[PDB]
C-alpha cells in the first residue's frame, strides 16, 4: 500500500489549487491525514493535522478535507511563500506504519508552461570496455519544474539501478533534469531496447535506444 | 516554543552504526509519542520508527525492522535512535518529531565506504544522423567520484552557449556521478573539436575528454 500524489500543482498568483492524496482503506480510509509543506534545504512544517485542523500560524487559505480513501489540500490565493513541496501522510493499519505520499511540487506560474524534450544516450564504447554500462536520459526545456521518470527494458518496467536528479534551471530560465539507468554490459546487449519515459503534466514522452543501432 | 535538537549524525561506514539523539524543550515531553522520519538526498519523506509516550510500545518501518531501535529517556527529555548495520540506503537527513506535529531541523547520516576518488570521464557521443542538418547534443558522463565537488567546462571555457551541467546523483556505492551536455550545430561535428574539462580538486585530478562522433 502506498499514498499517491501528483508530481505537480500550479497556478498563477491569486489562483486556487487543490492537491490530492489517494490511498486505500488500510490507511486514508480509516486513519487521519496530515499535510506538510517543505522548502528544500529545511525541515517540513505542519499545514493540516487530523484531516482538517490548522495549527497556529497557518493561514485559513489552507484547508484540508477527506472523503472515502482520498484526501485533498486546498490552497486559495496562491502567493510566493506557498511554493515548495507538499506531502500527505497517514497511518496504515495493514503495515503498522506511517505512509507518506510522494510529494507534490507547488509552482506559482511565472512563465508559460513548456513540454520537455528528451535525449537518451546509450552506453559509450569506452564505458562498455570498462565492463560497465550507463544509459543517460537528459530532459530539457520544461516548465513547471517537476517530472516523473520511468525506465523500460524492452516493454517491461525496470526500477533497479535508476538515479534521477531534481530539476534545476537552465540558462534559458526553463528546467532540465537527468536520469540514469545502470546495467551490466550483458543486460544491455541481451535486450532489444531500453526506453526512458518522462511524464510532465498530462503528457508522457518516451525515447528508446537499441544496442544494434546508432 | 517547541524545540527538538538532534545530534549524533555524521559519516559512518557500511555495516557500522550510529546513535541519534533528540533533546526536547517547550512541551511536556513525557506526554507525547515521538517519531523519527528520514529523507534521502533528493527524495521524499520516509517514516522510520514510532515510540509511545511511556516508551513501552515501538513500531518500525519494514525497511528498518531488526536493525534500528528507538528509545527515550523521559527523565532527560531525550529521544534516541539506535541504527545498527548501516547500509547505503540509510543515507538521509533524519528528523525527530513530536507526534506528527513538529520537526527538528534534522541530522545528516552518511553511510559510505568511499574514500577520495577521482572521476572516470566517458563521452556522450552525438548521434551520427543528426550530424547533417540542424543541431546535435553531445556531452560527458563524469562517473564515480568522491567527495563533491567537480567542475565541468567545455573547450577550456571558450564554449558556454548551449551548455547545461547537471547536479550530481549519489549512487548506492556512495560515489557521485553527473553529466554535462552541450547542443552544437550538426555541421560543426566534422570541423570543431569538443573537449569537456573536468576538475576534481579533492583528488587533485583534472581530466580532459575529447568527445567525437560515433561511427554509428
Amino acid at each position: 500500500s502506498v499514498l499517491t500524489q501528483a508530481p505537480s500543482a500550479s497556478g498563477t498568483p491569486g489562483q486556487g489549487v487543490t492537491i490530492a492524496c489517494s490511498g486505500s482503506n488500510s490507511n486514508i480510509g480509516n486513519n487521519y491525514v496530515y499535510w506538510y509543506h517543505q522548502l528544500p534545504g529545511t525541515a517540513p512544517k505542519l499545514i493540516i493535522y487530523t484531516n482538517d485542523q490548522r495549527p497556529s500560524g497557518v493561514p485559513d487559505r489552507f484547508s484540508g478535507s477527506k472523503s472515502g480513501t482520498s484526501a485533498s489540500l486546498a490552497i486559495s490565493g496562491l502567493r510566493s511563500e506557498d511554493e515548495g513541496d507538499y506531502y500527505c501522510a497517514a497511518w496504515d493499519d495493514s503495515l503498522s506504519s506511517v505512509l507518506f505520499g510522494g510529494g507534490t511540487k507547488l509552482t506559482v506560474l511565472r512563465q508559460p508552461k513548456a513540454a520537455p524534450s528528451v535525449t537518451l544516450f546509450p552506453p559509450s564504447s569506452e564505458e562498455l570496455q570498462a565492463n560497465k554500462a550507463t544509459l543517460v536520459c537528459l530532459i530539457s526545456d520544461f516548465y513547471p519544474g517537476a517530472v516523473t521518470v520511468a525506465w523500460k527494458a524492452d516493454s517491461s518496467p525496470v526500477k533497479a539501478g535508476v538515479e534521477t536528479t531534481t530539476p534545476s534551471k537552465q540558462s534559458n530560465n526553463k528546467y532540465a533534469a537527468s536520469s540514469y539507468l545502470s546495467l551490466t554490459p550483458e543486460q544491455w546487449k541481451s535486450h532489444r531496447s531500453y526506453s526512458c519515459q518522462v511524464t510532465h503534466e498530462g503528457s508522457t514522452v518516451e525515447k528508446t535506444v537499441a544496442p544494434t543501432e546508432c | 516554543e517547541v524545540q527538538l535538537v538532534e545530534s549524533g549524525g555524521g559519516l559512518v561506514q557500511p555495516g557500522g552504526s550510529l546513535r541519534l539523539s533528540c533533546v526536547a524543550s517547550g512541551f511536556t515531553f513525557s506526554r507525547f509519542e515521538m517519531n523519527w522520519v528520514r529523507q534521502a538526498p533528493g527524495k521524499g519523506l520516509e517514516w522510520v520508527s514510532y515510540i509511545s509516550n511511556s516508551g513501552e510500545t515501538q513500531y518500525y518501518a519494514d525497511s528498518v525492522k531488526g536493525r534500528f531501535i528507538v528509545s527515550r529517556d523521559n527523565a532527560k527529555n531525550s529521544l534516541y535512535l539506535q541504527m545498527n548495520s548501516l547500509r547505503a540506503d540509510d543515507t538521509a537527513i533524519y528528523y525527530c518529531l513530536v507526534v506528527l506535529d513538529y520537526w527538528g531541523q534534522g541530522a545528516l547520516v552518511t553511510v559510505s565506504s568511499a574514500s577520495t576518488k577521482g572521476p572516470s570521464v566517458f563521452p556522450l557521443a552525438p548521434s551520427s544522423k543528426s550530424t547533417s542538418g540542424g543541431t546535435a547534443a553531445l556531452g560527458c558522463l563524469v562517473k564515480d567520484y568522491f567527495p563533491e565537488p567537480v567542475t565541468v567546462s567545455w573547450n577550456s571555457g571558450a564554449l558556454t552557449s548551449g551548455v547545461h551541467t547537471f547536479p550530481a546523483v549519489l549512487q548506492s556505492s556512495g560515489l557521485y556521478s553527473l553529466s554535462s551536455v552541450v547542443t552544437v550545430p550538426s555541421s560543426s561535428l566534422g570541423t570543431q573539436t569538443y573537449i569537456c574539462n573536468v576538475n576534481h580538486k579533492p583528488s587533485n585530478t583534472k581530466v580532459d575528454k575529447k568527445v567525437e562522433p560515433k561511427s554509428c
